[PDB]
Order: structure tokens, then C-alpha cells, then sequence
RNA sequence: GGUUGCGGCCAUAUCUACCAGAAAGCACCGUUUCCCGUCCGAUCAACUGUAGUUAAGCUGGUAAGAGCCUGACCGAGUAGUGUAGUGGGUGACCAUACGCGAAACUCAGGUGCUGCAAUCU
């Protein structure tokens, strides 16, 4: 009835910053092809990301140039995880939502999606890890007057199994 | 570091035991990939 | 054990802003003189709130009140000229100085051109002694070390919101009848906004004496849950 | 009877779960040309009070709810401790007598008052 769509309004799920980023395994030229490519799938210029540490196991050194990660919001945000979901045939089975609200997977390549493959570029593929949210949601993120959001104002992975499946009518939960 | 983002959503190494912040894909010691993060082939 | 070292706190809601000044005791702070926002309306501009021209306004119309109060109103009329240079009020030989204060900001960000600063800015123009710098002014110039003041100036007359809506108008239909929606009811056209702040500031150096709508026409119905036994 | 913004005396001064909140005020909330700021108007900085909302925040009440303080024959003068005698015990120690003496637990109470300035009844 009336407790149907009426906090709908004030508390209908919605999408927060998506993160896009990739890993590279040296540095130079292929990271600056990198970042030419994220510059242009996204947008907004790129941030470089160094080595927590020298973990040496396929080679690396600790703060050297390693990956590419930007934060993307709005509506290109959804475009993008529109067309993540479309590379994935909206298919996001079992492991994708968390328990706190948070979904995503990796791409494989970024020739498929999105510009067309060259032969002096990469096909590196790249990664989605989107934080979903509701609105109000930014409250404990201010610079005065800090408190808690509350529990039931929070996103559930049921909730956001069901978001998913509202919003891009995917498919989860596969046999294995 | 982040505010938006809480230690719930880090992950955990099957591989290394390290506790990974949900970006990169790799592991935070081992630099591994995580477990079916991309999908599964056919 | 009892020389008031008076302080101006500013506050900014999201909806109106509150100025007060105060020199606290030992039983709580005792506010002298205080400001809101919404009593804007009843001297000139109706529309238009927590505009930094609307921080002017209210620290100007704090000033005057607190020399009302304190009666050095007479004397001290401040930068009657509405000009973008610091004014530092100098002390009338053979009468009484300048009512020296600070500047309570609170928890808000020391970046330059926040509204506090104005609301500061103004409350200097009306002659309230406070020490500041004009480096946190609209105006000034971080890669300069300088105020060109004129745009500090226009900001401080409002046209900084008059070239808003202009350039709102026309680059768009919609968003300037959606932004500037109750601006466009009651005429407040792009134009004159600078002679309307001028006539309001001219309005509240002329009439400063705060006043209260008398209403005593309260019960005492409980609308609010006590205790259960 | 409520709200705002400054306060003072200062853990009886916390969390969680329900129910409510007339009115206003807060609060999310809408937009980035310009002041400012970042990878991102997310935070910070501007613009309007419109489009909406009490869903969160906040406040009040209710918990035989948990937690925290205060005391108490609350254990309890107890577990025991040390000493002495003309009981011994091969001794160790155990009683006798004296001189000190916990703790967990349990129970009872509370989970704070008030000023200034303004505004709704
Ligand atoms: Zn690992």
C-alpha cells in the first residue's frame, strides 16, 4: 500500500563512485598507452598508482609506476557499468555482491569493450568495483557534525542482488 | 583512506592471507589474481 | 576579571545564516547583539538569501545594531562607500575607541572568499573593529600576493550573481527559469541588483533598531510525549 | 510545549531495538558560468529555496535489553593471610587464640542540570 513506493523517493538505490582501474606489470611506454587508454574510455585524467611493496614474485618493486586507477561518477559512471554488463552479458553469479553493497568484476580485454584493438596499442582489460549507495548516504562523510548512517537505512546483499536484478535485469547465482 | 569505503569490502588472499583493498584485481603480497573476479570461460 | 573581550561568531545554515557577538560570563556566554538571516526581508531585499552580498548585509546590519546598542553610533559611521579596498577603522581622538573584537569562524574551512570572511568584510565596512587581512577576501590573488578588488567589489555588490543569471538566460530556457525561479517571481531583473544592494545597505545604515512582532495569543497544549508512569 | 546558535557545572554524561514527532527550525536535498578544489562539485567552495523528503540525521518515550558508575553483613568477616600458646605433627602443616583481609558474584539506584539571544504554540 502506502509502505510500498513511498520512501522510494528518499531511499531508492543509487550509485556512488565506480573506480575504474587497471594493473599494469612495468612501466613507460605500455603505461603511458595505459593511461591514453583510460584517459579515453573515461574521460578525466587518470591517477597513477605505486607499489605498497617489492613483492618480487613476477617482478616488483615497491612505489614504482604499477597501475591506473580513476574515479568515475554521474552518468558516464552508468554508461560504463552499463556496458560492463553488457561484456559480461549481465551475468554476475554468486561472488560479485558483497554483504556491504558493493559489486563488480574484471574485463579482460579493452579491445572488446571499448575502442577497437591496434596493433601498437594494448589489449589490457581493466576492472569494476562499483559502491552502490542511497540518498542521504554521504552524511558521515561531512566536515561537521560526523554520526552514523544507521542499519536500516544501509543496503543489504539481498537488496542489492535484487538492485541488480531491477536494474539491469541480470542474471546471478549460477550452479557452481 | 578511503571514507566511502569500509574494511568489508577488502579482500582477503586465499594465496597470501593479505587482507587486499578492493582495487587492483592483483593481490596486495602475492599479486595474484582474485578468486573468479572476471568471468569464467567457456 | 570582567573587561569583555567581545567575539563575533558567524554561522552559515543551509537556508539562512546567523551572526552574533558576544562576551561570555560565568553563568553562560551573554550575546549583547545578534543577527539572522531572515530579518534581511524587512529592510530591502526580499529575495536573494546567503548571497555573500546578503553576508555583507548582515554584518553591516550587526554593526549598526551593536553601536545602536552600545550607542557610539554616532560617531564611527564607517566605510559608508561601498569599495573593495581594506578599511581599518581609526579611533576618534577625544571620544571613545574603536569596540575591538575577534572573529569567531568555528569549524568552517579558512579558505578565501567563504562567506564568513564577508560577513567579516562587511562588519569591517560598518565599522566594527575586528583584525583581519584582506588575503581571505573574494578578490584577492593567491599566484599575485594581491586584491584586485574590483571583482571583489562586484562580488560584494552582487553582480557576481547578476552575470550568473545573465549568462543563464542566455545559454538556456529552463535552467535559468529553474535556478532563478522566486528571483524571477517579484521582478528581480539583472539589472539594478547593484542599486538594490545599495538602497539596502543605505536602508539599514539609516534604520538599525531590531525589532520584535508582539504575539501573546499562546496556550499551553502539551504537543510533545512525556513519560509514561 | 519545541527548534536554532553560543554556552557554562562536568562518565550517574553509552550502545542497540521498537513507537512517535502538531508547528516552525535544522537536515538530506537540486545546479556548477563565476570564488575555490580535487582523478572525481564524493569532501571542500559558490547559486536557488525551487523541484521533493521525513527514508536516514536530530529529539522524546518505551525496554523486567545489554554496558558504565555509585554504594551494600553482596559474598564476609569469607577464601585465606601472618603471629602466639602449655595441642600436636619427625617436620611440612593442621586446629586453638589473636591481628589483618580480598575477589568474582548478587542486590539497590542513576544512566544529568541550567543560562543567554532569537523563533513557532
Ligand atoms: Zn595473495
Amino acid at each position: 500500500q502506502d509502505q510500498g513506493e513511498k520512501e522510494n523517493p528518499m531511499r531508492e538505490l543509487r550509485i556512488r563512485k565506480l573506480c575504474l582501474n587497471i594493473c599494469v606489470g612495468e612501466s613507460g611506454d605500455r603505461l603511458t598507452r595505459a593511461a591514453k587508454v583510460l584517459e579515453q574510455l573515461t574521460g578525466q585524467t587518470p591517477v597513477f598508482s605505486k607499489a605498497r611493496y617489492t613483492v618480487r614474485s613476477f617482478g616488483i618493486r615497491r612505489n614504482e609506476k604499477i597501475a591506473v586507477h580513476c574515479t568515475v561518477r554521474g552518468a558516464k559512471a552508468e554508461e560504463i557499468l552499463e556496458k560492463g554488463l553488457k561484456v559480461r552479458e549481465y551475468e554476475l553469479r554468486k561472488n560479485n555482491f558483497s554483504d556491504t553493497g558493493n559489486f563488480g568484476f574484471g574485463i579482460q580485454e579493452h579491445i572488446d569493450l571499448g575502442i577497437k584493438y591496434d596493433p601498437s596499442i594494448g589489449i589490457y582489460g581493466l576492472d569494476f568495483y562499483v559502491v552502490l549507495g542511497r540518498p542521504g548516504f554521504s552524511i558521515a562523510d561531512k566536515k561537521r557534525r560526523t554520526g552514523c548512517i544507521g542499519a536500516k537505512h544501509r543496503i543489504s546483499k539481498e537488496e542489492a542482488m535484487r538492485w541488480f536484478q531491477q536494474k539491469y535485469d541480470g542474471i546471478i547465482l549460477p550452479g557452481k | 583512506e578511503d571514507p566511502e569505503i569500509s574494511l568489508a569490502d577488502y579482500w582477503k588472499c586465499t594465496s597470501c592471507n593479505e587482507m587486499n583493498p578492493p582495487l587492483p584485481s592483483h593481490c596486495n603480497r602475492c599479486w595474484a589474481l582474485r578468486e573468479n573476479w572476471l568471468p569464467e570461460d567457456k | 576579571y570582567n573587561t569583555p573581550k567581545y567575539r563575533m561568531i558567524v554561522r552559515v545554515t543551509n537556508r539562512d545564516i546567523i551572526c552574533q557577538i558576544a562576551y561570555a560570563r560565568i553563568e553562560g556566554d551573554m550575546i549583547v547583539c545578534a543577527a539572522y538571516a531572515h530579518e534581511l526581508p524587512k529592510y530591502g531585499v526580499k529575495v536573494g538569501l546567503t548571497n555573500y552580498a546578503a553576508a555583507y548585509c548582515t554584518g553591516l546590519l550587526l554593526a549598526r545594531r551593536l553601536l545602536n546598542r552600545f550607542g557610539m553610533d554616532k560617531i564611527y559611521e564607517g566605510q559608508v562607500e561601498v569599495t573593495g579596498d581594506e578599511y581599518n577603522v581609526e579611533s576618534i581622538d577625544g571620544q571613545p575607541g574603536a569596540f575591538t573584537c575577534y572573529l569567531d569562524a568555528g569549524l568552517a574551512r579558512t579558505t578565501t572568499g567563504n562567506k564568513v570572511f564577508g560577513a567579516l568584510k562587511g562588519a569591517v565596512d560598518g565599522g566594527l573593529s575586528i583584525p583581519h587581512s584582506t588575503k581571505r577576501f573574494p578578490g584577492y590573488d593567491s599566484e599575485s600576493k594581491e586584491f584586485n578588488a574590483e571583482v571583489h567589489r562586484k562580488h560584494i555588490m552582487g553582480q557576481n550573481v547578476a552575470d550568473y543569471m545573465r549568462y543563464l538566460m542566455e545559454e538556456d530556457e529552463d535552467a535559468y527559469k529553474k535556478q532563478f525561479s522566486q528571483y524571477i517571481k517579484n521582478s528581480v531583473t539583472p539589472d539594478m541588483m547593484e542599486e538594490m544592494y545599495k538602497k539596502a545597505h543605505a536602508a539599514i545604515r539609516e534604520n538599525p533598531v531590531y525589532e520584535k512582532k508582539p504575539k501573546k495569543e499562546v496556550k499551553k497544549k502539551r504537543w510533545n510525549r512525556p513519560k509514561m508512569s
